[PDB]
């Protein structure tokens, strides 16, 4: 324990945008945390950005606004930026530097972690296996996802992203054939959208396994920055240490890359490809591999990362940095949207490379990879029977063609189209999978083999 | 490819694994022709010239530094050492040991030999016989392995011997064969056995004990088939046998071969 | 020739991309035109 | 980038004069 | 020796009292000693480009100076054991540490120095004989698979003053000590070797020899020879996971070292659950891969200068183990990750962005590397040769062959193994696409062949035009059917499709051709070519005369001989030996033989 | 994204307008869908939904969604204005489709071309509903209009029916 | 034959001066030993690009792609150390041998040495993968001083009258072919037909060549005329009436 004083300066030598830079500091230490105070009394905190001989550059949470020279003081508290990390936690909402705004108290620390962490050993790592169920047909049935997988979502801005996060929130857990979590950080995220998620999670009755971190977009960038770690760290301590699989769900990881890019500029680092650091690949892995199962341990932290790919471009930095790092993709289609389905996920530009970990017999069901093989087959023949009787008319279709053209409609109707509120089962999902693919006769499923045909086409 | 210190460096450290190679494979001096042809690498091991005098005659070029030569004629007489040492039990005729040195040195390309393949295949038998437990297969093995030594001593690598080819081939089939096939194992020695021309394959070639544990294998092999007791007796009393012979496996298969036919 | 002749730009980029998925997907759909007519014709040479 | 790698190198180029 | 912190921002450290030191060293910083390379020099003043996160360090902070550059640290404990990028051994810092993750600046020893390893000194070696660079002076029984051959560093020379006997010694006890020029060296097991320096040769040899694997399509159509350079790409129904077990597995490779080289969090636990388990037949008895593996193994939240030097580490491995007189495969998982660990030191030193965000050295770096592979001459006295095989796979933008890294990768490699997501969807398992992949290795491998399989070159030539034939009617199906086929082209396709089928098609699980010796594979290839050259000779000879022979009256009259050929592929190489083998497919050609002459 | 937030408001005060409103998108997205392939291969092979469809979307578009703010008339579209508007024009949609799809397989097949030369009155009208000025046509007189409107659909249908 | 070599695994700086020592060399045995030099510089690719991290490490301006605003300068100073000189009976023929990245005659090194030297011989994938060899592509390739190397007295008089009439006809079958791709084949007329049986014809006979094959120049242009004779006089534009006449007939 740290038990020296802590050192006040009034020696700033001077203020350039977010930072103030100290002089004559007695060892300065890098990312030490330092509370400020204003000459009008207010407290500001801040970061120590850069250390170089006796100086120290102090990236102001806040703005500088109203810092000044010969009167602002600065007490640097002697240690990096440590969070206090309990069980309690869950079911809180914090924001972006972790002090509470549900009018709770103070946490009473469990432990003080570090919130950069360490980089989970890849010989201690554990290949997931067992599935986490999200209640949506589209992401259980199709592209379902393991314990331990890091699965994104991608989305452009106006689609409905963050009501499929605030779903998935609601509505994950275990397959169940109370060591399940969710801790829920939010990044960049409008005041609308914050009150919306938080309202959403008193409401439904849910947030007794949710952490609530969240980020407006008005709040600072550096918040922002550290608010995923925040999340990821309080997920290693209920994961690894409390032994309770958590999901993590980070919103608007375009929003970080922005607080990022924010930062890079601060420290005077040119810009990167398409104006981004170049090493936002190594921070974006260092948040997504924060993930996954580890030996000896019955916890683990899924993840699903969702980005808005901005003017939906998949070979954006954001997008393209993270489908090298995770492990799949959940498509928001603004096609889908637009034609008012919810959820209005695309299953055919999508995946979960870990789908076939996440199902099978004693995980979901015996008949999980067939039924989903076979649904994403038909579907993809429907679209193209669509594409055909654009061009030929109705008339000149044949009967496969019209059973194919009728799946695809009841598959958009009755599978992606969900509703906010309607909890699926994974059962549910296939059960309504074989009543879609019971619309064709057992030979046109060619992609299931017959010894689940025989058991689960009948009735 | 090499910096010039560390060429010559190479030079000196070569005539003096010549040097070795000779004193390990000749140490009496016997093979005469052999260290006329090395002398002038051997000059300079003979007398006791240091490490740094050998690398400044080597430099100056007084001593061979053609590094190319140097590593055939190094290689030349290492695999007559290699050839040497997979039969040290049995030692070879110094004429024989002089004309696969010619023979060798009369090649063109040693690592792409049929003495160089036959070698690996011996070192490879050899190898796994110098720390493999008492099993059936390991006995095997070690009694094909030295026959095969005897074979080469006698013989030698240099030349298309279809016994020597013979017992390459079997050894290493039995030693590339599963471990649990115990009956593949049994009718391989076997099989072996029956084709050498020779009565008795393994008398003068392993010690009388090895021989006594050999048949003792075949006889533990031989005895559960077996059902009268009479027979039962006589195949303890063949085991009773000292010496392995072709007859005397003869006799155990036609024994179990009576029990068969009275079962 | 070789190029449109559009001035690079983000927006540029962003039209060109557009205008490769509708050639592509006219493509196709006249591709499955002419399946449709060659299946047609094969069906009227053999009656 | 390079006029911006520019635009650093001068600027501390002119911190080093200042100091 | 200790320096200071003058400055942290971000990773980039500058250390005051450090005049001694060197351009590219390493460097320990902070009270928790985080590895850091020196990547400028000013007067004392040494920029460090810190792999480990920095936050904490504050100035003042002593700065140990190691008095080498990125160096690997070789000998007895590399086989079956399981390093960083940087040479961290993540399976003794978890079970030192009790814990998942890798401590901040964890400074665990290579390789043990308490395990005890059995030495035997070389027989000839006494006190006083010259010994040079790369000699063999002791042999340590590592396993009962790989003698590790402990040999003196090149750069070392000099006559032996004290040679151990033989016995159970430890990487801190000297085993030897030399003197040259009266400067005396004390030699234990354990040398270091920079990453980044190519370790010599006495000379660098052509490769003329094939790197077998087991796989038809591989070891026939598109062989590689050890000291190759071969490419794979990587996707994820590709099946570069078939390439590694067999290479692991069955290949004569007598090392294997897999760097991960920055894999995704559980691609890489897929790789370190699965290789350990994967076993291996010697000597009739089951083995296990690690005893002759070694896996450099880090994810993509590792250091980037770990992930960066991952490939570095991995052939400098392979570089030891293949002077050590053996044949090494390496094999990188996906290099594509390396050279983004590459780009991101380059944006992260403030270089000039070149094509497409790559440094100015992608290519260099590229072709350096691959350079390393080959077969060589081993520096040292016993007259060895041994080869390091790189069979590094490269991920290509959405099948697109056409970035740097991939470019530059095809060019450099000579081997290109292609596999094919849409033949793995369609269960032609290997999933080589047998019209991308190439091979450039074949005007070498005819020396081999011609002395050992004479007749394969051609019976590879005729197979290779048969597939490219049935290419190329494809399309001609289409535009008039098959109704329309000549009779010539109809048993081209039907060979073609058996070729497919029954040759390149082959499932690894099975216990008769999960591996198939290359005697095998040429036998079958002799039989599906002459059933193709008398089908072929039948059709033209009767063309002339009014009953002309077609391939549905082939077909029809020797139903039994196509089965057969099919069936070719169920012959057990161990059961079945390759006598009977041999002696099977030769009653074929001579049922063949019968058959077409009865109905010629 | 204040569409969740208004379905408290619209479902209190314009209960009908949601549906309205999800159907007038559903229909320009398939007109979007739709424009392409017509573009691209031809308008021969569209079946009489599609017609209905690009039809409707063409009123929508035109008479829906084109607002002259210059006009004494549509300087300020009330919503009330707005939503029966949406309303008389998603009925007639809904209307059509219902009849082309009851007489498809049917001896008396009903096609686009069909319903357009019985009631281009009715079209003409929906076309003009755009033209009423709420200045000097009052809430209830524009209300009584459209559910005259709405009425004479109702009859011309039913009698084509 | 002299050999200076720099690997791939040799230092990158030194590739700066490899060319410079070869070149030196060269101009010693030429311009003071008499001697006819043929200079041939391997992986100018390489000493570009190790041009370019030398450039990038003194963070000198940059041109197309990254490469030093002076690489124009720096490959001139190593090609234009060629040519014969006035009282010496040496000369320095040079061919340097680089890589187009990414197949990319635009890309600079490619542009920048085309800019500077008399021609280029253009090694064409697509006649590679067809296996023809040499994969040569005449079309983007050129040669300055072939204008006055060739005519009466040097080799043939009708040399470049059948050079270009060989670069118009392969031209033309090339735009038939492309136009081909399109309209298919029977929509080609008769001219259509002409051009692409002598484009495959030239292909075949006048590119495709044995690896140690040593055709004459005249061997050359009789491949060329006999190739040209598909067309009929009118249709050869490019040769005056005057060559055809004399040339054509046999």
């Amino acid at each position: 324990y740290l038990s020296q004083p802590r050192l006040t300066y009034k020696t700033v030598s001077g203020v350039n945008g977010p930072l103030v830079i100290l002089d004559h500091v007695k060892f300065p230490r890098y990312a030490e945390i330092v509370h400020l105070t204003l000459p009008d009394g207010t407290k500001r905190s801040g970061q120590v950005l850069e250390v170089s001989g006796s100086k120290a550059v102090v990236q102001v949470f806040e703005g500088t606004s109203g810092i000044d020279a010969k009167k602002t003081s600065c007490e640097f508290t002697g240690d990096i930026l440590r969070t206090p990390v309990s069980e309690d936690m869950l079911g809180r909402v914090f924001n972006g530097s972790g002090k509470p705004i549900d009018r709770g108290p103070v946490v009473l620390a469990e432990d003080f972690l570090d919130i950069m962490g360490q980089p989970i050993n890849p010989q201690c790592r554990i290949y997931p296996e067992e599935m986490i169920q999200t209640g949506i047909s589209a992401i259980d049935g199709m592209n379902s996802i393991a314990r331990g997988q890091k699965i994104p979502i991608f989305s452009a801005a106006g689609l409905p992203h963050n009501e499929i996060a605030a779903q998935i929130c609601r509505q994950a857990g275990l397959v169940k054939k109370e060591n399940f979590a969710i801790v829920f950080a939010a990044m960049g995220v409008n005041m609308e959208t914050a009150r919306f998620f938080k309202s959403d999670f008193e409401e439904n009755g849910s947030m007794d396994n949710v952490c609530l971190f969240l980020n407006l977009a008005n709040d600072p960038t550096i918040e922002r920055i550290i608010t995923p770690r925040l999340a990821l760290t309080t997920a290693e301590f209920l994961a690894y240490q409390c032994e309770k699989h958590v999901l993590v769900i980070l919103t608007d990881m375009s929003s970080y890359a922005e607080a990022l890019r924010e930062v890079s500029a601060a420290r005077e680092e040119v810009p990167g490809r398409r104006g981004f650091p170049g090493y936002m690949y190594t921070d974006l892995a260092t948040i997504y591999e924060r993930a996954g199962r580890v030996e000896g341990r019955n916890g683990s932290i899924t993840q699903i990362p969702i980005l808005t790919m901005p003017n939906d471009d998949i070979t954006h930095p954001i997008p393209d940095l993270t489908g090298y790092i995770t492990e799949g993709q959940i498509y928001v289609d603004r096609q889908l949207h637009n034609r008012q389905i919810y959820p209005p996920i695309n299953v055919l530009p999508s995946l979960s490379r870990l789908m076939k970990s996440a199902i099978g017999e004693g995980m979901t069901r015996k008949d999980h990879a067939d039924v989903s093989n076979q649904l994403y087959a038909c579907y993809a023949i429907g679209k193209d029977v669509q594409a055909m009787k654009a061009v030929v008319g109705e008339e000149a279709l044949t009967s496969d063609d019209l059973l194919y053209l009728e799946f695809l409609q009841k598959f958009e109707k009755n599978f992606i189209t969900q509703g906010p509120y309607e909890n699926r089962t994974v059962y549910e999902t296939l059960d309504i999978g074989w009543q879609l693919l019971r619309i064709f006769p057992k030979e046109m499923l060619k992609r299931i083999p017959q010894s689940t045909l025989s058991e689960f086409y009948p009735r | 490819g090499l910096t010039s210190e560390q060429y010559h460096s190479q030079v000196v450290g070569k005539i003096g694994y010549i040097a070795r190679c000779m004193q390990t494979i000749d140490p009496e001096n016997n093979l005469k022709k052999i260290r006329e042809d090395y002398q002038d690498v051997l000059i300079w091991a003979e007398k006791n010239y240091r490490f740094e005098e050998i690398l400044e005659a080597s430099k100056s070029g007084k001593c061979p530094n053609d590094l190319d030569a140097l590593s055939r004629r190094s290689l030349i007489l290492q695999e007559l050492l290699r050839l040497v040492s997979s039969i040290s039990p049995f030692k070879m005729k110094l004429d024989l040991i002089e004309s696969q040195y010619e023979k060798m040195k009369q090649h063109v390309n040693l690592w792409k030999s049929d003495y160089h393949v036959k070698l690996n295949q011996l070192n490879q038998l050899t190898d796994y016989l110098k720390n493999a437990a008492p099993t059936p297969k390991n006995n095997f093995l070690r009694a094909m392995t030295s026959v095969l030594q005897m074979q080469i001593a006698q013989y030698g690598i240099t030349e298309d011997n279809e016994g020597i080819n013979q017992l390459f081939k079997l050894g290493l089939h039995l030693l590339a064969m599963a471990n649990e096939k115990i009956d593949e194992q049994y009718h391989l020695f076997k099989g072996y056995v029956k084709d050498q021309p020779e009565e008795s394959p393994f008398e003068g070639i392993l010690p009388a004990e090895d021989q006594k544990i050999l048949v003792k294998t075949m006889i533990d092999y031989a005895m559960p088939k077996l059902s009268s007791k009479v027979l039962q007796d006589k195949l303890s009393a063949l085991s009773s046998s000292d010496v392995l012979t072709k007859t005397l496996l003869d006799s155990i298969d036609r024994i179990v071969k009576e029990n068969e036919k009275l079962n | 020739k070789d190029r449109i002749e559009i001035f690079p730009s983000r927006m540029a980029q962003t039209i060109m991309k557009a205008r490769l998925k509708g050639a592509q997907t006219g493509r196709n759909l006249l591709k499955k035109k002419s399946d449709a007519l060659t299946l047609r014709f094969r069906q009227i040479l053999k009656k | 980038f390079y006029r911006l790698k520019k635009i650093q190198e001068k600027k501390k180029i002119i911190k080093e004069k200042s100091e | 020796t200790f320096g200071y912190v003058h400055g942290v921002s971000g990773p980039v450290v500058t250390a005051c009292d450090m005049a001694g030191a060197a351009m590219y060293e390493l460097v320990r910083v902070g009270h928790s000693e985080l590895v850091g390379e020196i990547i400028r020099l000013e007067g004392d003043m040494a920029t460090i480009q810190v792999y480990e996160e920095t936050s904490g360090v504050s100035v003042g902070d002593p700065v140990l100076r190691t008095g080498k550059p990125l160096s690997v640290e070789l000998g007895p404990g590399i086989m079956g054991a399981i390093f960083d990028g940087i040479q961290r051994p993540l399976s003794d810092i978890s079970s030192q540490t009790q814990s998942i993750y890798i401590p901040r600046g964890v400074n665990v020893s290579a390789l043990s120095r308490d395990i005890k390893w059995e030495f035997i000194p070389s027989k000839n070696l006494r006190v006083g004989s010259h010994i040079t660079g790369g000699d063999i002076y002791g042999i340590v029984n590592e396993n009962s698979l790989i003698k590790h051959k402990i040999m003196l560093p090149p750069r070392s020379r000099g006559s032996v003053t004290y040679i151990a006997p033989p016995g159970n010694y430890d990487a801190s006890d000297v085993v030897l000590e030399l003197e040259f020029e009266g400067v005396k060296e004390k030699l234990s097991m354990v040398q270091v070797w920079p990453v980044r320096q190519v370790r010599p040769v006495t000379e660098k040899l052509p490769a003329n020899h094939p790197l077998l694997t087991g796989q038809r399509v591989l070891d026939a159509l598109f062989p590689c020879v050890q000291g190759g350079t071969t490419a794979i790409p990587g996707a994820f129904g590709c099946g570069k996971t078939v390439i590694s077990q067999s290479l692991s597995k069955y290949s004569n490779s007598d090392v294997i070292i897999y760097v991960g080289c920055g894999e995704r969090g559980n691609e890489m636990s897929e790789v370190l659950r699965d290789f350990p388990e994967l076993t291996m037949e010697v000597d009739g008895k089951v083995e296990s891969i690690m005893k002759r593996t070694a896996l450099v193994a880090n994810t993509s939240n590792m250091p980037v200068a770990a992930r960066e030097a991952s490939i570095y580490t991995g052939i400098t491995l392979s570089e030891y183990f293949r002077d050590m007189g053996y044949h090494v495969s390496m094999m990188a998982d996906s290099t594509s990750r390396w050279a983004e660990a590459l780009r991101e030191i380059s944006g992260r030193l403030a270089e000039m962005p070149a094509d497409s965000g790559y440094p100015a050295y992608l290519g260099a770096r590229l072709a350096s590397f691959y350079e390393r592979a080959g077969r060589v001459k081993c520096l040292g006295n016993p007259e060895r040769e041994g080869s390091v095989s790189i069979v590094g796979a490269v991920s290509p933008p959405g099948g697109d062959f056409s970035d740097p890294v991939t470019s530059a990768t095809l060019g450099i490699v000579q081997v290109f193994w292609g596999l094919d997501k849409k033949l793995a969807q369609r269960k032609h398992f290997p999933s080589v696409n047998w019209l991308i992949s190439y091979s450039k290795y074949m005007r070498a491998l005819d020396e081999y062949y011609d002395k050992h399989f004479t007749e394969f070159v051609p019976l590879r030539t005729k197979a290779k035009e048969i597939l490219q034939e049935e290419e190329d009617l494809a399309e001609i199906v289409q535009l008039v059917g098959k109704a329309s086929l000549a009779e010539t082209d109809k048993i081209t396709l039907e060979v073609a499709k058996l070729i497919k089928d029954d040759f390149l098609q082959q499932n690894g699980y099975t216990p008769y051709d999960r591996f198939c010796p290359f005697y095998k594979t040429v036998g079958m290839l002799s039989n599906m070519i002459s059933f193709y050259d008398m089908a072929r000779r039948a059709v033209e000879t009767t063309a002339q005369s009014d009953n002309k022979i077609t391939w549905s009256i082939i077909r029809e009259h020797m139903g039994e001989i196509l089965y057969k050929l099919s069936s070719m592929k169920f012959k057990d190489p161990v059961k079945d030996g390759e006598a009977k083998i041999k002696a099977d497919y030769a009653q074929l050609l001579e049922d063949m033989q019968n058959a077409f002459r009865s109905l010629e």
